[PDB]
RNA sequence: GGUGAAAAGUACCCCGGGAGGGGAGUGAAAGAGUACCUGAAACCGUGCGCUUACAAUCCGUCAGAGCCCUCGACGUGUCGUGGGGUGAUGGCGUGCCUUUUGAAGAAUGAGCCUGCGAGUCAGGGACAUGUCGCGAGGUUAACCCGGGUGGGGUAGCCGC
RNA sequence: AAGUCCAAGAGUGCGGCAGUGAGACGGCGGGGGAUAAGCUCCGUGCGUCGAGAGGGAAACAGCCCAGAUCGCCGGCUAAG
RNA sequence: GGCAGCCAACGUGUUGGCUGGGUAGGGGAGCGUCCUGCAUCCGGUGAAGCCGCCGAGUGAUCGAGUGGUGGAGGGUGUGG
C-alpha cells in the first residue's frame, strides 16, 4: 500500500519569507504551498504535513495595477446593512499583516485541517520577527523551470 | 469480584425517567450516603429508590453476612415496566391517551474495601 | 536490493521474501513464477534500461491462491426501480519473493 | 370481503377526518377483514385420457415385470380365517422389500383381511389397480384370480 | 396454505441492519431507514471503488511532483524524460521510491533530464 | 424399479407461474400494466 | 405550532440531560447521641429538635 | 388462548405499610413464579471500549492517524497475506416511493417496529405456445359399476 | 459494386405478450408572438434527457466529452 | 484477472470473436417461505424459533459450520 504518514512522521521546517517587493499573490501562493506541505514527497492531503511559515516586511508587499485603492477586503457583520469594506492600501495601512495572511488562509484549503494548518503562519509587517529562536531558514519564492 | 446484593423493586408506580432522575444522585455512593441523599431529595420517587437501596443492604447484611458500612451502591437501574392506557377526554369528545408508567428498580451494592 | 515487479498488469515494490497478493496466476502453489521488472534498486545503483532490465527477472514462490475482499455492488437508481445486486470476490495469487 | 361479518356501513366520513378512506371494517387490509385472493373450495380431479391411464398402468407392470418384482399366489394364507402371522410369512417368503401391493380378488376377504394389517402392504383390487398404488409398492402381489381377471379384461 | 412472512422477511431485514451496524441514528436501527442508507452506501461504494484508483493516482501525483521539484525538475517534464528514457515505473511506484528512496528518485530524475529533448519547446 | 420419487415432468412440460406484482426484479409494481389509463385497472373489451 | 420532525435521539437525549436534580448537601448533626445528615438549611431545626429524623 | 409432567403455585428467615424483592425451598429447568412456553423488533436503561465542546454533517462512502481488543510469528515488542471496534482528518456525496418534460426537491405518502394487506379461482370456455397420449382419427358428457385414483358410457364435439 | 458479415444482434412476413399514445431541451429549417418567452406548433436515419452512471460546464435532465459486466493502490487519453 | 449473453471451431466443453447502462415493457433462469406424494436423513446425546461467531455464494440469499437461549419437531432429494 501507498505510504500513509504515521504518528512520529511528520517532521515541520521553519522557513521565513520576506515579503518586500514580492508580489502579494506570489507570496500568498508559495507559503500555502509550503503550509500544506507541496512540497514533500510524504505529502498526504489528510495530514497537516506542512512546514512552519514566517513571513516578513508584510506591510512592503507589492502589488499590482489599482489594488492598493480599488480592491476590498470585506467583512459582514451579520446585522443588516453590516456591509464593511477596507482597500487593500488602507488595510496594509491599518493591519499590514492582514492583507498577506489574509491571501494566504484564501489559497489554504477552507475545512478544519485548513484551520490546522493556518496556525502555522506566522505573518509580521515588521522587518523582525520572534522567532528567531527557530533558526528559520530563508526562502526565496522561486520557478523551477523546464 | 467484591461480594454484592441485589434488590428489584418491580412494577413501581413511577415513571421510569424520574426514578432515574433520583437514580443518578446516588449511583455509585455509598449505602448511607445513598439513603441519606434520598432521605432529604425532594422528589416523591426517591422513596422507592431508597426502599430498594435499603433492600439491596438488608439483603447483604442478613442473606450474604456483609458489613453494612463496606456497602456501596454499584449498579443501579430504573427501568420501563407495562404501562396502563387511561383517557382523558379534552375538547370538541377528543379522546387523548394518559400513560400510567412504571418501573422496575434494580439496585445492586456492593461490599468494597474500605 | 529491490526491484518494480511487473505482474498482473501491475507493478509492486518487493525484495527477497516480500509478500505481495497479485492477479491471478496459472501456477500451482508452491510453483516458482518469473516476472518480468520495471526497475531494480541495488542500494545504489538503478536499472532503469529496459535493456538491462530483460535480462533480470524477479523469481516468487506461489504461496497460494487466495479470494479477496467480497465486493457488493448495488446498483441503484432512484425513482426508477432500477437495482441491480451483485458481487465479487477478486481471484488473487500471494507471491513470496525469492530473490532477484 | 363480501362474506366476512358486517362491514356494510362506511367506517366513516369520505372527507375531513384526516384518516385513510376506507369503504368498509372488512376490506382487506382490515385487520379481521376479508381474504382477497384466499382459498375457494376447488375440485382438483383432471379428467385424463383413458388410453393415458390404461398405458401408464401398463407400463408401471411392465417396469415391475421387467424388475421381476410380480409375484402370483393362488391364495394369501390358505382360506376361512385370516391369519396375519401366516400372510406376513409368506410374503416374507415371497418378497424382502416393503412396499407391497397385494391385487387380490373381491371375494377374497380371507386375504384381503390376513394381508391388511401388515404396515408397508396395500390391498387393491384387479378392477382398481392403478399407476400410485403399483408404482408405490416394491412388489405387486396378484392371486392367480385377480392376476387372470386384469389380464382378461385388458386383453378384451 | 396459509404461509406467514416472518421467516422469510427477517432474512433480508437481518442483512441490511448487519450491513448498517455503525450507521448513526435510525439508520442503524431501522430496516426501512437502514435500507435507504444501504441504497446510497453501496452506490458510493461502487463510486469510490472506481474513483479510488484516480485519487490514488493524484496522491501519487502529487508526491512525484515534490520529489521532482527537490530534484530541480518539474513533474511533467519528468514524466516525459522516464517516457523518453523508456522507464515503465508507474507513478506508484515512483511515489514509493520518493518517499522510502530519494536517491533512487533522484536517479530518475537524472534518467528522465538525460533522456529529455535538447530543448523541450522545440516543435520537434 | 420407477417410483414416486423417480416420477418426473417431460422437459419443458412444466412451466413457472409468473408471480406479478412481486418486487421490482420481476414484473413488480405495475405488475406489467404501465402506468395510468383504464387498461392500469380494467380490460378493455375486444369490440 | 407543532414539531414539523422527530427529533433525533441524539438531540431527545442532550435536551432530556438537562432535567435532572440536584444533590441536597448534607451536613452532620449530633441527634440522641448518634450522628445524621441534614440540609444545613434544616440544621438549626435539627438541633431544635424538630425534624423529624426517621 | 400457552406456568409446569404434576401446583409440587415459595408452612418457618430478612428489607418493606404494601407492592416487590433477597434468602431458603419445589422443580429437569424459576434462563417456567398464577405479571408465567419460545421471547423478535420498535422502544427504554445500565456497564465497558473509542470518539467527540473552532464546529456547517441526505449523516454515508473511499483513503485514513490515533486508540482499544483478537488470531499467528518470532519467543526482545514489532510485523503479518491477518481480523474486529472506534474514527482525528481529507476526497466524494442532493433521502426512499409515487407521479412527472423534469423532484433532494419547498409536489405526494411514510413517526417507528412487528404482524397482516393486492393479477386469484370456476369453466370439455377463446387464442397462442410447451408438453405428454393416441393418431385419419382423437375424445367421450351426463350417467352406471368400483368404501379411491379404476372400469364402462359411440349421445355429442372437433378432424375428415 | 462493394463494405459491415464468429454482426448490425439488421430488413421482411406471420403469430404470443406488450408498454407508449402528457414529452423536454439543444443545433439547424420554419409558422404564431414583438421574426419576446425556459412561449407555442411543426420538419430534422439530428443529438441528449426521458430511460444515462462517469469526466467537464461551480453548483446545474436536456450543453461538451463519453455510453457503467465486475475487480486492481497500472498505463494512454477525450471534453476541460 | 473474474463472470454472463449470443454466435462460430473442433470436441464430447474447451477455445475464440463479438457483446453485456437502462424506465414502461417482453423473454429466460433462479433464491426464499409452508403444505404435501414418495425416498431418505437429523432430533430430549437436544428440532424449530431467536441472538451471535466464523465464514459462503455472480444475485435473491446460504451455512447437515459452529456457540448461547430453547424445549419437539426438522433437513435433503425429487415431484404436486
Amino acid at each position: 500500500p501507498t505510504y500513509t504518514p504515521k504518528a512520529g512522521d511528520t517532521t515541520r521546517s521553519w522557513y521565513v519569507i520576506d515579503a518586500s517587493d514580492v508580489v502579494l499573490g506570489r507570496l500568498a501562493s508559495a507559503a500555502a504551498t509550503l503550509l500544506r506541505g507541496k512540497h514533500k514527497p510524504t505529502f498526504t492531503p489528510n495530514v497537516d504535513g506542512g512546514d512552519f511559515v514566517i513571513v516578513i516586511n508584510a506591510d512592503k508587499i507589492a502589488v499590482s495595477g489599482d489594488k492598493l485603492t480599488k480592491k476590498f477586503a470585506y467583512r459582514h457583520s451579520g446585522y443588516p446593512g453590516g456591509l464593511r469594506k477596507r482597500t487593500i492600501g488602507e488595510l496594509l495601512e491599518k493591519h499590514p499583516t492582514r492583507v498577506v495572511e489574509n491571501a494566504i488562509i484564501g489559497m489554504l484549503p477552507h475545512n478544519k485541517l485548513g484551520r490546522q494548518i493556518q496556525k502555522k503562519l506566522k505573518v509580521y509587517a515588521g522587518p523582525d520577527h520572534p522567532h528567531a529562536a527557530q533558526q528559520p531558514i530563508p526562502f526565496e519564492i522561486k520557478q523551477v523551470a523546464q | 469480584e467484591f461480594p454484592s446484593a441485589t434488590a428489584k423493586a418491580r412494577y413501581v408506580r413511577v415513571s421510569a425517567t424520574k426514578a432515574r432522575r433520583v437514580i443518578d444522585l446516588v449511583r455509585g455512593k455509598s449505602v448511607e450516603e445513598a439513603l441519606d441523599i434520598l432521605r432529604w431529595a425532594p422528589q416523591a420517587a426517591s422513596e422507592p429508590v431508597a426502599k430498594v437501596i435499603a433492600s439491596a443492604a438488608a439483603n447483604a447484611q442478613n442473606n450474604e453476612g456483609l458489613d453494612p458500612s463496606t456497602l456501596v451502591v454499584a449498579t443501579v437501574y430504573a427501568d420501563e415496566g407495562p404501562t396502563a392506557k387511561r383517557i382523558r377526554p379534552r375538547a370538541q369528545g377528543r379522546a387523548f391517551r394518559i400513560r400510567k408508567r412504571t418501573s422496575h428498580i434494580t439496585v445492586i451494592v456492593e461490599s468494597r474495601p474500605p | 536490493t529491490y526491484a518494480i515487479v511487473k505482474t498482473g498488469g501491475k507493478q509492486y515494490k518487493v525484495a527477497a521474501g516480500d509478500v505481495v497478493k497479485v492477479e491471478k496466476l496459472d501456477s500451482e502453489p508452491g510453483a516458482s513464477v518469473s516476472l518480468p521488472v520495471a526497475l531494480v534498486v541495488d542500494g545504489a545503483n538503478v536499472t532503469s534500461k529496459a535493456d538491462d532490465l530483460a535480462k533480470v527477472a524477479v523469481t516468487a514462490e506461489v504461496l497460494e491462491h487466495t479470494k479477496g475482499p467480497k465486493i457488493r455492488i448495488h446498483k441503484f437508481k432512484n425513482k426508477t426501480g432500477y437495482h441491480k445486486r451483485q458481487g465479487h470476490r477478486q481471484q488473487l495469487t500471494v507471491l513470496k519473493v525469492t530473490g532477484i | 370481503r363480501g362474506e366476512v361479518s358486517g362491514g356494510g356501513k362506511k367506517p366513516y366520513r369520505q372527507k375531513g377526518t384526516g384518516r385513510a378512506r376506507q369503504g368498509s371494517t372488512r376490506a382487506p387490509q382490515f385487520t379481521g377483514g376479508g381474504t382477497v385472493h384466499g382459498p375457494k373450495p376447488r375440485d382438483y380431479s383432471q379428467r385424463t385420457p383413458k388410453k393415458m391411464i390404461a398405458a401408464a398402468l401398463r407400463g408401471a407392470l411392465s417396469d415391475r415385470a421387467r424388475n421381476d418384482r410380480i409375484h402370483a399366489v393362488t391364495e394369501l394364507v390358505e382360506g376361512q380365517t385370516p391369519s396375519t402371522k401366516s400372510a406376513k410369512t409368506f410374503l416374507g417368503t415371497l418378497t424382502e422389500n416393503k412396499k407391497v401391493l397385494v391385487v387380490i380378488g373381491r371375494t377374497d376377504e380371507v386375504g384381503a383381511k390376513s394381508v391388511r394389517n401388515l404396515p408397508g402392504v396395500h390391498v387393491i383390487s384387479p378392477d382398481q389397480l392403478n399407476t400410485y398404488d403399483v408404482l408405490n409398492a416394491d412388489d405387486v402381489v396378484f392371486s392367480v384370480e385377480a392376476l387372470n381377471a386384469y389380464i382378461s379384461a385388458n386383453s378384451k | 396454505a396459509r404461509v406467514k412472512r416472518a421467516l422469510n422477511a427477517q432474512k433480508k431485514r437481518r442483512t441490511v441492519l448487519k450491513a448498517s451496524k455503525g450507521y448513526r441514528g435510525q439508520r442503524s436501527r431501522l430496516y426501512r431507514k437502514a435500507k435507504e442508507q444501504q441504497l446510497h452506501s453501496l452506490t458510493y461504494a461502487y463510486r469510490d471503488r472506481r474513483a479510488r484508483k484516480g485519487e490514488f493516482r493524484k496522491l501519487w501525483i502529487s508526491r512525484i511532483n515534490a520529489a521532482a521539484r527537490a530534484n530541480d525538475i518539474t513533474y511533467n517534464r519528468l514524466i516525459q524524460g522516464l517516457k523518453a528514457a523508456g522507464v515503465e515505473v508507474d507513478r506508484k511506484n515512483l511515489a514509493e521510491l520518493a518517499v522510502s528512496d530519494p536517491a533512487a528518485f533522484t536517479a530518475l530524475v537524472d534518467v528522465a533530464r538525460a533522456a529529455l529533448p535538447e530543448d523541450v519547446n522545440a516543435p520537434s | 424399479v420407477i417410483k414416486l420419487h423417480d416420477l418426473k415432468p417431460a422437459p419443458g412440460e412444466k412451466k413457472a407461474k409468473t408471480r406479478v406484482g412481486r418486487g421490482e426484479g420481476s414484473k413488480g409494481k405495475t405488475a406489467g400494466r404501465g402506468t395510468k389509463g383504464t387498461k392500469a385497472r380494467k380490460n378493455v373489451p375486444v369490440m | 405550532a407543532v414539531p414539523k420532525r422527530r427529533m433525533s435521539r441524539a438531540n431527545t437525549r442532550s435536551r432530556r440531560a438537562q432535567w435532572k436534580a440536584e444533590a441536597p448537601g448534607l451536613v452532620t448533626v449530633s441527634v440522641a447521641g448518634q450522628q445524621r445528615k441534614v440540609p444545613r438549611r434544616l440544621l438549626k431545626a435539627a438541633r431544635l429538635g424538630l425534624v423529624d429524623l426517621d
